[PDB]
Parts: structure tokens; sequence; C-alpha cells
RNA sequence: UUGGCACCUCGAUGUCGGCUCGUCGCAUCCUGGGGCUGUAGUCGGUCCCAAGGGUUGGGCUGUUCGCCCAUUAAAGCGGCAC
RNA sequence: GAUAAACGCUGAAAGCAUCUAAGCGUGAAGCCCCCCUCAAGAUGAGAUUUCCCAUUUCUUCGGAAAGUAAGAUCCCUGAAA
């Protein structure tokens, strides 16, 4: 894990704060994983060889570098609405979509979480948490998901949705 | 999705996997879609 | 004979203050129901009472192993048809954790008028603090 | 949240501006007085105490005249708590007028229900009576008491027994007049209670 | 359920159906949630979760059952000395 | 509010993948609240406000007896019971 310039990073028992330019990460990891702050580059620490150790081990170096990673640069979960009629309007802060409903439905962008939309027929989901990122992306493409049919619906980008008559 | 005693591979696209302690099968093929 | 028999006040009756922070709710339990019975003095007579005042502290904290906070259910009946409730240990910890620990302890004291005397010397509390600080408990250690 | 007692005088009808012809309740509230507030500091909740109508001397005792007294009021036949309410609004010994209440209000009429005394089965409970003809000895009996197995009867079979002066709330019904000058309000429908029956009117929880 | 056995009861555990009153199980009839579908749509099917509530008036048959008329969201299946 | 089935996100073990092992989210007429009623014999006998006061006699301290206070009742007129 290599921290880059305006990162700094701190550990006040088994927690850990990442605050970087883009926002600021707070994440309580597992007492018995021992991490190592250096000038640059942080080292996660294995202490036995078990089936419950290894786990953490891997999930602590992913999670502190997704923390990392995302104050630095970000994340960004991009969405395609296919659909005739299916536009996205952004009317203040609360994100609209007319995805086929007899009602709009409306999402109010979760803290550190910033929705935008170029085109009516894309949304993109803008943050430092990939978490939040994730949580917000999906449960928008949860309100249409991609049907089999036509393939009508609100998709990720790169996605793979299954075909059929 | 298939609730059965026994869970097998129905194709070769077919994956075992285990969640929440539930052997499972899980393939692109809806149909394939096992739960012991 | 000749074998001593405690009389009702002769002995000692002392308080003990028990944090239960992180022990399992039995073995806490265990040794509490013991103490409550006076199992632990020489002057134990099986008819009396010569046990100890018990306050547990910090019962929000008692340790539940494996899946129990999920797994083990309390039940009651009211004597209604179909009138079976039940709880989960987890959310009787979470909420009523004075009552976890009075059940478990309650089960291991002797099903009999004594023993209902017994239960009535047990003060659980789901924080640190307690009001008992005019009977001077004394902290005891498992 | 506002609230009040009063008597239920008996029912009527009006006729609205549309000109439909509603049933409706009188109660009588006059004397209302705030007499205590309890608060989470003092009683471990929020409540306002509200005495309704007077009561003359020789039918009160040292103890009520002593808790009056704080209010700077005569005794009262009446004190019922209202909780879920502003302690804010209300002072001690203030009046509690039917002004708190408009027209359109909706309001939860709370009482004593009518005395009906030893009922069975058939009126209480509102169970089918035997065959009348066709050589019954069945008609307004209970019914079996339960299967064999058991060898007990269990608790909610219903038998006869005593049947009203039971406490019951309606809820929703509307306020269709308000007359100060009378201390009067008219609820639409009726509430529980003979005539004379203290009601309770409190805004609908709902 | 049809049975097998003969262990309690022959100094009596005295009766099928209906009526009255229910209560319980879930292997769910309806209503709720979901997976798959020979899921375009509509109308369906099937499996998983789910027992909160609900679950009918007649004609014929002693009839449980059944058949029929007319309804219903549905007219569930069992246990409780059938 | 927490869940079932289920759908996910993040995610390693297992450089990938993976709803799961750590960790988040969504999600039933069901569960717990919410709504109605009973409810401190809840002997674990709870709380608030107000009232009465610390009398007399003998008694080994223990306690006993007697007139009372606030208050309640008997009795009487009754019903909305
Ligand atoms: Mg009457
Ligand atoms: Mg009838
Ligand atoms: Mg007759
Ligand atoms: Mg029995
Ligand atoms: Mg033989
Ligand atoms: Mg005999
Ligand atoms: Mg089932
Ligand atoms: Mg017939
Ligand atoms: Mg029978
Ligand atoms: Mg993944
Ligand atoms: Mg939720
Ligand atoms: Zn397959």
């Amino acid at each position: 894990i290599v921290i880059p310039a305006g990162v700094t990073v701190t550990l006040n028992g088994s927690t850990a704060t990442v605050k970087g330019p883009k926002g600021e990460l707070v994440k309580e990891f597992n007492p018995e994983i021992t991490i190592k702050i250096e000038g640059n580059e942080i080292n996660v620490s294995r202490p036995t060889d078990n089936k419950n150790h290894r786990a953490l081990h891997g999930t602590t170096r992913a999670i502190l570098n997704n923390m990392v990673v995302g104050v630095s640069e970000g994340y960004e979960k991009k969405l395609e609405l296919i659909g005739v009629g299916y536009r996205a309007q952004k009317q203040g802060d609360k994100l609209v979509l007319n995805v086929g409903y007899s009602h709009p439905v409306e999402f109010v962008a979760p803290k550190g979480v910033d929705i935008e939309v170029p085109a009516n027929t894309q949304v993109i989901v803008k943050g430092y948490n990939k978490e939040h990122v994730g949580e917000l992306a999906a449960n928008i493409r949860a309100v249409r998901p991609p049907e089999p049919y036509k393939g009508k619906g609100i998709r990720y980008e790169g996605e793979h949705v299954r075909r059929k008559e | 999705m298939k609730v059965r005693p026994s869970v097998k591979p129905m194709c070769e696209k077919c994956k075992v996997i285990r969640r929440k302690g539930k052997v499972m099968v899980i393939c692109e093929n809806p149909k394939h879609k096992q739960k012991q | 004979r000749t074998t001593y028999m405690a009389k009702p006040g002769e002995v000692e009756r002392k308080w003990y203050v028990i944090d239960a922070t992180g022990v399992s709710l039995g073995r806490l339990s265990s040794e509490v129901a013991s103490i409550l019975r006076g199992k632990n003095k020489p002057q134990f007579t099986p008819h009396i009472d010569t046990g100890d005042f018990v306050i547990i502290i910090n019962a929000g904290k008692i340790g539940l192993t494996g899946k129990k906070a999920t797994d083990k259910i309390y039940y009651r009946h009211s004597q209604y048809p179909g009138g079976l409730k039940s709880r989960t240990a987890g959310e009787m910890r979470t909420n009523n954790p004075e009552k976890l620990l009075e059940l478990s302890i309650k089960g291991m004291l002797p099903k009999n008028s004594l023993g209902r005397q017994l239960f009535k010397k047990l003060h659980v509390y789901g924080g640190s603090e307690h009001e008992h600080a005019a009977q001077q408990p004394e902290v005891y250690e498992l | 949240t506002k609230g009040i007692l009063g008597r239920k005088v008996g029912m009527t009808q009006v006729f609205t501006e549309n000109g439909e012809l509603i049933p409706v309740t009188v109660i009588e509230a006059a004397q209302n007085v705030v007499l205590q507030k309890k608060t989470v500091e003092t009683d471990g909740y929020e409540a306002v105490q509200i005495g309704f109508e007077d009561k003359r001397a020789i039918l009160s005792n040292k103890p009520e005249q002593g808790h009056v007294a704080k209010a700077n009021t005569t005794p009262k036949r009446f004190i019922r708590e209202f909780r879920d309410v502003n302690l804010d609004e209300y002072e001690i010994g203030a009046e509690v007028k039917v002004d708190v209440f408009a027209e359109g209000d909706i309001i939860d009429a709370t009482g004593v229900s009518k005395g009906k005394g030893f009922q069975g089965v058939i009126k209480r409970h509102g169970q089918s009576r035997g065959p009348m003809a066709h050589g019954s000895r069945y008609h307004r009996r209970p019914g079996s008491m339960g299967p064999v197995a058991p060898n007990r009867v269990f608790k909610n079979k219903l038998l006869p027994g005593r049947m009203g002066g039971e406490q019951i709330t309606i809820q929703n019904l509307e306020i269709v007049k308000v007359d100060v000058e009378k201390n009067v309000l008219l609820v639409k429908g009726n509430v529980p209670g003979a005539k004379k029956a203290l009601v309770q009117i409190k805004t609908a929880t709902k």
C-alpha cells in the first residue's frame, strides 16, 4: 500500500482514519491483525496462519487500499437508462428518473456521495467510499433492473444482460 | 430456484458454491440455479 | 449428635459486586448461584441461607459463545391457547440484560421456597452503576 | 394534542350547511381546571392533570381540598391525566375551555360503557342459539367447553358474566359545533356511557 | 387410511352424522413477499418464505363423502377419545 | 424497528472470481413496537400530589392496652349500578 501525496493516515487502537483531499474515512478493523504506518508505505501484518486470519489479512489490505485510493482519485459507477421515455433529470440534489412507473422515482444523494447526469439517458454516482458508491448505484439500478426481452431498464456501463423472445 | 437434496452442475457453466452453509449451484442459465 | 447447623442471621451475609464483562452467561451464573447458596462457606447449612448478596454490573457485556446471540430462544407461555412468546438471547441481552442473567441464574438455584429467597439476594445492572453503595459491596473475582 | 373532560348530556341531531342531517352527542364541559403538571424529572412521564365539575365542600375531604388549593380552585368531581400534550401550554389553575377544539377537528371519546348486569353468551359474546324447535333442549347455552384431551377448559372459553361498565375509546369522531357561552361540544355520532357519564375528549392519536 | 397385535378399560372408557363452541399443526385454499418459467403482454404454472386474519348459502343423499345450483379473494388439508 | 425467503454492495480465504468468512444495504398480511383493554398479590407489592400527626395509660427493654387524628364504615334515601 503506497500512500499518494496529500493523503494522511492515523491508527488510534484497531480503527484507521484515512483523510485526503476528496473526503475523510474511518473504519474499525479486527484487533488481531496489526497494521504498520511508514512515511509513504503501509504494510498489514498477519499474526498466525489459520482460516480465520488469512481471510482478515487480505480483507484489511484491500479495504485499507480502498480507503486510500477512494480519498485520492475517487470512484465512479456509471449507469445507462435504455428504453422509450426512460430519462433521468436532476432537479436540485434529488435524482429523478422516469422509468415507466405511473409516478417518478427520486433519490436524495447520501452524505459523501454525489449523483450527476451528463445526458438524460445515463447517470453517474461519484463518491470516495467505494462501499457507499456501490450501494447507491445498486439501489438506483434496483428501481427498474434490466429486463431480458427488449433490454429495457437501468444497467451498469459494461454489464452483460441475458436476452430472450 | 430449484430447491432439492441433490444439487449438481447441469451444464459446465454451472458452479457449486456455499452461502450460509447451504450448497448451491449458480449459472448464467437461471434454470440451473439450485439450492440444497 | 454434634454436626454444626447455622441459625438464621448467625452467619455474616456479605455484599459482592461481580463485573460480568466478557464472561460466558453460564460460567458467570454457576459461580453466582454457588455464592448465593453459600456453598463457599464452611458454615453452609442446606436448610438456612448462609450465602452472600451479589450485585452483577455490566450485564449488557455478558458473553454468548457461538450463535447463542441469535439461536438461544427464551420462551414464555401466558397459559392462553397459542400464548407462546419467544425472545432471542441477543435481543434480550441488548434490551433486558437484567432479565437475561436473572433467568440464567434462577435455573441454577434450588426450585423451592429457599431458592426463591436466594434469588431476592441477586441485583443485576445493564451498566456499571448500582445504588447499593450503602451496603459497602466488595469486588469479587471468578 | 388538546383534551377536555365533560358529561354526556344526551344525543340529538343538527342540519349541516350542505343540508344533510347528522346525529350528535352533546358534551357539556364547564369548569375544567389544570390541577397538576407531571414532568419526567418529578414523576417520570409528561402529563397534565385536569379537574372537571365543582363538588360541594362536604363531598370533598382534606386530602382533596389540599390538592386543588395548589391550583386556587374548589374541589372537582373528576380528575384525569392527559399524556402526549405540550406542558408549555397549560398553567396550574388555568381554565380549559371547549374553544381548544374547532369545527372539523377529529377527537377520540373515552368513557365507561353502560352497565348491563349479569349477561349470557348470546348478548355478551354474540354467540348463536341452539335450535328453538325440532326437539332441541339447547337454546341460549355457551356450547362445548372444549375437547377431552386437556382434562381442563382453556382460558378465554367465553361464558356468562357481568357485561358493560368497561372503559371504551371511540376514535375519529368529528366535532360539529363548539358553543363557549354554554361550554358545549357537539361530537358527530355517539360516545360510550349513560346520560351524565364522564367523557374524556382528546385529539385523535391517528 | 386399510390392516396386524390383544397391552389399559367387560363390579360399563355407553353411541355414527348434525348442532353449539372452538383450539392446534402446516404438508398454504385466499390474501403478503420472492426464485424459476414453455416469464413479450394479459391470464397462468411451479417452487421457496409465510399460520396474521379470512376461508358460503342452497338442492339431492340418514349419509361422512359425494354430485349438483348459485356465489366467493378463497370456498385448504389434518389433529384434539374419527 | 428488526428479520424470512430473496436481491445486492464491499470483500478476502484462493493476486482472479465470489451476497460471506470480517463488514454494510434492501426486503413479507409474519416478529417487536405503534392502536384498544386489563394490569403493582409485578409479595420484584412501584411513582407523584395532598391530608393527619408524633397523644394517654401502664410495661422488664421487647412491646401490650385505650381513647383519637386524617379518613372510612354501619344505618338510611336511592340509580346512571
Ligand atoms: Mg343499568
Ligand atoms: Mg343459527
Ligand atoms: Mg326449549
Ligand atoms: Mg394436565
Ligand atoms: Mg400374549
Ligand atoms: Mg368402577
Ligand atoms: Mg411451510
Ligand atoms: Mg343435507
Ligand atoms: Mg368423536
Ligand atoms: Mg463482488
Ligand atoms: Mg429495513
Ligand atoms: Zn448451468
